Formats: C-alpha cells, structure tokens, sequence
RNA sequence: AGCCAGGAUGUUGGCUUAGAAGCAGCCAUCAUUUAAAGAAAGCGUAAUAGCUCACUGGUCGAGUCGGCCUGCGCGGAAGA
C-alpha cells in the first residue's frame, strides 16, 4: 500500500472533485488504463489492481502507476456520536477524474495488455478504458 | 501397416527378456502374446546388437498369437548410448548437457531409411539433429 | 500527400466551439509564416482516420480552403480527455 | 445449470441463446457449461 | 457457414519415465518428402492407441467477419 512517507498536516479537508484531468496522454510506457469515471482510488484497490497486473503479464514488462494516494481519509468510530473533534485518518484515496492514465505498461503484446488491463479494472471502483502511446 | 487392429508399442530396454516390472499386462490386455517377448524376440533382435526398446507394429492376426518382424532401431537410446551423463536430459537445452559427433549420425541416418520421413541424406540429416535439439544435445560441427 | 478540406470559421469562443463539435466538426487554425493566423473548421471524421496514420505528424499536408492550397504541417493536437475524438489541431505553414 | 448474473462462453462448443427475452450459454461438450440469466 | 477428402516421421525425444510410449512431468519446441501438419489445440486412457481440429484440395455461387462511436431497450432486480 502507498502512502506518503511523512505528510505536513495528518488531516485534510474534504474538498471537491471537479473538472477533467492532467495526466492524460501514455506518457512512459507504451499501453495506458485511463479512467472515464470520477471517483477516487485507495491505495488498496490500486495495489490490488496492480497484483492483477503484475500477476497477468508475468515478471516480463514494466508497469508505471501514474497515481498516488496522498489524501488522507479520516473515519469516524462506531457508536460515537457526532462533533467532539474531525476522525481519524484510516486510509488514503487518489482523487480522480476522467482522463488520468491511472497505469502504463510497456514491453509486452498490446493483446496482453489489454488482458492485464481487463484483469485489473474489474478491481477499481470506476468506468475505465484503454488507451495506447499516440504520437503528439 | 493396417488399419489399427490390436497393435500398440511398448517396452524397455531388451537385453533382458520380458519386462515384468515395467509394463506386464500393457502387453497382454490386447492380443499380443507375453511369451514372444522372451524368447523368439531375442531370437530376432541378436541379428544386429543387443540393449535397445523397440517400438514395433504387431498386427494380431487369427493365427496363433501373431508374426513379428522388427525393423528400425529408436533413436532415444541411440542419442543416450554416447551423450554424456546417464541419468538423463531433465532441462538441457538451457545450459550444454550434452554434445554428438554428427558423422555418425549421418551413417546412422543414411542406414536407416524405413522409418523417416525424407528422400536425401542432407533433408533427414538435422531431423536427428533436431532429436539433438529434443534432450538438448550440442552437435560438433 | 493528405488533402484535407476546411472551412472558414465566422464564429468562434466557447459557445461556437461547442455548437461546432457537436455537428460533428472541430476546429483548427493554421498560424506561422508571415501571414494573419486562419481560424478553420474542419470534418472529424476523415481527420480522425487520417490522424490514426504516424504520416499525418511527420508529412507536410494540404489544406482546402476557399478553393486554394495551403500546405500545412500538424503543430499540435488537443485530444478530448476520455474519448477517441479531437478538440483542436494547431497547423503550422510550410 | 448456473445462474449468474455475468453469463459467458466458457469453452469453444458453448453458445449463447436468448429464450424468453433470458440470455443462456447452451453447451454441447460440457453440461457443467450451462448457464442462466446474463 | 455447411458437405466430401488428407492432417505423418525421428517421436518409447529423456523424464521421478513405479504405467505418460503427443495424454498427473520439465526443458526444448526442430527438420522433411508435402497443397498441409502441433515432438499434439480439445477429450480420452493400467497404456500406447482411439477421434476431432489447427491447415490444404473439391462441391458451393454472393456477400461475410470482427472491432469502434452512438440512440433506445433486456438481464442484474427479494419483504412483510
């Protein structure tokens, strides 16, 4: 699981999850897993769908995660009432929106690539596609 | 041969004489006779040399048991008999296990001619060559 | 050696833009050399296919528009985010 | 039979059939291969 | 797409081969008469074997194959 080695603050704000996104050409690798959806990623869904990846094109290749969590999410306990301070940090997203090249890959066949990338978005929560390294 | 009527190809090692512990009953659930493995086979296989398998056709007919003629010596214990190590390829082509000299695979090629697939020396040469490339056998050149 | 036939853009913004795209064009420009930069619309589909060749940002190309010839060369493409279509080429003279 | 709610071809004789507006996977190699309700 | 034909040899390739002789195994994964063929893609064995196919010929006489962008729909869909 990924996470910051040493944040500046413990706890972040909720904020908003608007507009389109930066990262949106295949930029290292060769073959991209670009998401359609908004949503945000945990770092257990992006180290699981890496397994997914790393499993289905076997030590061969080399895979890029493009996303980073970097956003503390805090939880509230159970049975305990509303107020008396903000939660605690339980995990961390990547927020996302539709355009991030969420993973690259290179040094395989396009056909397992699209295998690994099939394998793998069926563990992301949101609507993703599969893009490959267009020339300008 | 025929269409196939009770013809298999089972054994070891010949120069004993009827392999019980290996195959057994193999060559006597079809029609082939379990006592001509033991004498009237070393009977037909000291013509030439002895300590090779033999993969043979024997049609059962409705004769007595059947009539066996042998034929091709196998290239398996011929490519063991000089390899190298006795014990056997296990993953060979990946490191150099094991070398043959190819004049005497083109003698033993240009003897053996019934059981091929090939009309020249050169054409059915690194066929056995490509038996080589099976258990890994690095050719001299 | 792609001809690719335009239009001239009378309007243009955001507004435009997107009316523009929507019937199934896109536009473009073509700046450089000397002369005044030329706001073009252009078909999406014969661009789409056109572009899928690595010959459309390499070779230089041909642009109808008002019946004359200007021999352009692809500078750069805005893409749409998450689907296969183009939002924009920049054309420089050649 | 199987029913899921993901129906597939699972091997090459498998063969997707849609009776009474139910898409089914019918096999003729393998039984195990039936499925129900995609 | 149907239908009528062919689709092998070294190849028991050695296996920890107790039986694997393409079939509970790993490395290899070659070369030829040949339009064409995998030391076997699917099953299958006490065990070879048994078939089909991958490919090619004939019959056939007009479309066919699979992706992409989309509109509307189908399933997923159980409560007092």
């Amino acid at each position: 699981m990924l996470q910051p080695k040493r944040t500046k603050f413990r706890k972040m704000h909720k904020g908003r999850n608007r507009g389109l996104a930066q990262g949106t050409d295949v930029s290292f690798g060769s073959f991209g897993l670009k998401a359609v959806g908004r949503g945000r990623l945990t770092a257990r869904q992006i180290e699981a769908a890496r397994r997914a990846m790393t499993r289905a094109v076997k030590r061969q290749g080399k895979i890029w995660i493009r996303v980073f969590p970097d956003k503390p999410i805090t939880e509230k306990p159970l049975a305990v009432r509303m107020g008396k301070g903000k939660g605690n940090v339980e995990y961390w997203v990547a927020l996302i929106q539709p355009g991030k090249v969420l993973y690259e890959m290179d040094g395989v066949p396009e056909e397992l690539a699209r295998e690994a990338f099939k394998l793998a978005a069926a563990k992301l929560p949101i609507k993703t596609t599969f893009v490959t390294k267009t020339v300008m | 041969a025929k269409k196939v009527q009770a013809y298999v190809k089972l054994q070891v090692a010949a120069g004993m004489a009827n392999p019980s512990p290996p195959v057994g009953p193999a060559l006597g659930q079809q029609g082939v006779n379990i006592m001509e493995f033991c004498k009237a086979f070393n009977a037909k296989t000291d013509s030439i040399e002895k300590g090779l398998p033999i993969p043979v056709v024997i049609t059962v007919y409705a004769d007595r048991s059947f009539t066996f003629v042998t034929k091709t010596p196998p290239a398996a214990v011929l490519l063991k008999k000089a390899a190298g190590i006795k014990s056997g390829s296990g993953k060979p082509n990946k490191d150099k296990v094991g070398k043959i000299s190819r004049a005497q695979l083109q003698e033993i090629a240009q003897t053996k001619a019934a059981d091929m697939t090939g009309a020249d020396i050169e054409a059915m040469t690194r066929s056995i060559e490509g038996t080589a490339r099976s258990m890994g056998l690095v050719v001299e050149d | 050696m792609f001809t690719i036939n335009a239009e001239v853009r009378k309007e243009q913004g955001k507004g435009a833009s997107r009316r523009l795209r929507a019937a199934n064009k896109f536009p473009a420009i073509i700046y450089g050399g000397k002369e005044a930069p030329l706001a073009i619309e252009l078909d999406h589909d014969k661009v789409m296919n056109m572009q899928a060749k690595a010959e459309f940002y390499s070779e230089v190309l041909t642009i109808v528009v008002d019946g004359k010839e200007i021999k352009v060369k692809a500078q750069d493409v805005q893409r749409h985010p998450y689907k296969p279509k183009l939002q924009h080429i920049d054309f420089v003279r050649a | 039979m199987k029913v899921r709610a993901s129906v597939k071809k699972l091997c090459r004789n498998c063969k997707i059939v849609k009776r009474d507006g139910v898409i089914r996977v019918i096999c003729s190699a393998e039984p195990k291969h039936k499925q129900r309700q995609g």
